[PDB]
């Protein structure tokens, strides 16, 4: 781990720095987290991947079509990147590498993107693309990390689909292909077509097991909550802080989580 | 037929609007979206005296009456099927005060 | 009766986008603005004479004809046993209260 020592001392210290410095007011601390990362502006590929999945969510908002502008406006600069309907995905598709496989995913545009059921396959596809992206890092304990929450996202999402979507007509094999190395494969979660079988499958996932637990939310939640736990528990993985790799990522996410659990709290 | 608020606390209203259609009763193609707050919402008892009374939405929404403005509505206490309302919390607890049905439900 | 249940309808409500919060964060906002897995807003109402007077049977969301839903969302199940119990709620309240004014 000498080449931290060599190059990229300074950068990475203020990275760490500004990680340990984080233990409406969600969307001022996303912003803040921003400017920080603006003023910044190896852990440089992972903090970029981490603002192309936090800007594939809101080119998916833009993507779709109602104040659009004022919405992702609202965003955090971060997840509304400023250089970012069948026209607006694909000028989202350039310099945002999530956004071209959210189009593939949309072949409708906006009404393959519907916020109910469709909105939910096409973000997939983003943060599939997104994934990819944080792969091409070329690996690493915190490419590791990544695709262990990849795996998560991919096993809430089946069992989402599962749950709910079945309803929504979406095919187990696309739903499979819509949850999402480790993301890619989870047939142990989509053997089950029951929900509450199903449930029980994708709990058996290594990432959302022992982390769940009673899971009284979580598991049983649509969209992608079924990890819940397993999202604090990689943030505690940040906790850690071991030095010398990339995790301006892991300072992302910690920032996120501090701002989500601050947006909890609300009043007292 | 439907029920339009066009304005409330919305917290509620948002997901109590439409999930998978009904148009949430015409209030996003038609009347105003059920946000609040923004402005007066006096101009949300003009549009309950226009488009709820047009037949196509049946009842209203207002919060708390205290930022509410309802006091402008206070008069529509007559033909209730009109214009009837309950004040919910929404975050903004119920506060009795001159209002679309308050008053009468009340009494 | 329908107005000691409005108050505990809304902190119930509560409970939903606090759900909602805790697991999707943020709604879609603009015109889709998610929270919504059930009662779409179409109703049915119709004057009935009772006692020899029109009683309008107003019968809101959650109680009235042509209500739809969309599957579940992270907290649609919370959003659909909380808002839209509300609006059954609000169904009969504003049934009652037309029935009471014409019967006043």
């Amino acid at each position: 781990a000498m080449t931290f020592n060599i190059h990229g001392g300074y950068l990475e210290a203020i990275v760490r720095g500004y990680r340990a410095g984080l233990l409406t007011i969600v969307e001022k601390c996303t912003l803040k987290l921003v400017d920080e990362y603006k003023h910044m502006l190896p852990l440089s590929t992972f903090l970029e991947y981490i603002t192309y999945g936090h800007m594939i969510d809101n080119v998916v908002l833009i993507v779709t079509g109602r104040d659009v502008q004022e919405l992702l406006e609202k965003c955090h600069p971060l997840g509304m990147f400023d250089s970012i309907m069948r026209e607006l995905y694909r000028l989202v598709l350039v310099d945002t590498p999530l956004a071209p496989y959210f189009s593939e995913c949309i072949t409708s545009e906006d009404l393959d993107d519907m916020n109910i059921e469709i909105m939910r396959n096409t973000l997939y596809k983003a943060y599939l693309e997104d994934f990819y992206k944080f792969c091409q890092k070329l690996g690493g304990a915190t490419a590791e990390i990544m695709s262990d929450l990849l795996a998560f996202e991919a096993d809430r999402r089946a069992v989402n689909i599962t749950i709910n979507s079945i309803g929504t007509e979406l095919t187990r094999d696309d739903r499979r292909k819509l949850y999402s190395l480790y993301p890619y494969g989870h047939e142990e979660l989509a053997v089950c077509e029951d929900i509450d079988q199903v449930r029980g499958v994708m709990e058996k996932y290594p990432p959302y097991q022992s982390i769940f637990s009673k899971l009284s939310y979580g598991e049983s939640q649509m969209l992608d909550k079924a990890f819940y736990e397993e999202e604090v528990k990689r943030l505690c993985l940040a906790f850690e802080q071991q030095f010398h790799y990339g995790v301006f990522f892991a300072y992302m996410r910690l920032r996120e989580q501090e701002i989500r659990n601050l947006m909890w709290i609300s009043e007292c | 037929s439907a029920l339009i608020a066009m304005i409330a606390d919305e917290d509620t209203v948002t997901g109590f609007l439409l999930a998978g259609v009904g148009n949430v009763d015409l209030r996003r193609k038609t009347n105003y979206l059920i946000v609040d707050s923004k402005t007066t919402v006096k101009a949300i008892e003009d549009a309950f005296k226009e488009f709820t009374t047009k037949e196509d939405i049946a009842i209203v929404l207002i919060s708390q009456y205290v930022a509410n403005m309802i006091r402008f509505l206070v008069d529509s206490y007559n033909k209730p099927i009109p214009a009837i309302l309950e004040i919910p919390s929404k975050d903004h607890p119920y506060d009795p005060a001159h209002d679309s049905v308050l008053s009468r439900v009340k009494n | 009766t329908t107005k000691e249940s409005m108050g505990e309808v809304m902190k119930d409500s509560s409970f939903a986008l606090i759900e909602a919060k805790y697991v999707a964060g943020e709604n879609i906002k603009h015109i889709v603005l998610e929270n919504v897995q059930n009662a779409s807003i179409k109703v049915r109402s119709r004057q009935e004479n009772i006692a020899g007077v029109k009683i309008p049977k107003f019968e809101y969301f959650t109680d009235g004809e042509t209500k739809n839903d969309l599957t579940g969302l992270a907290r649609g199940g919370q959003q659909v046993q909380q808002c839209r119990a509300a609006y059954v709620k609000a169904i009969e309240l504003l049934v009652e209260l037309a029935s009471l004014q014409t019967s006043f």
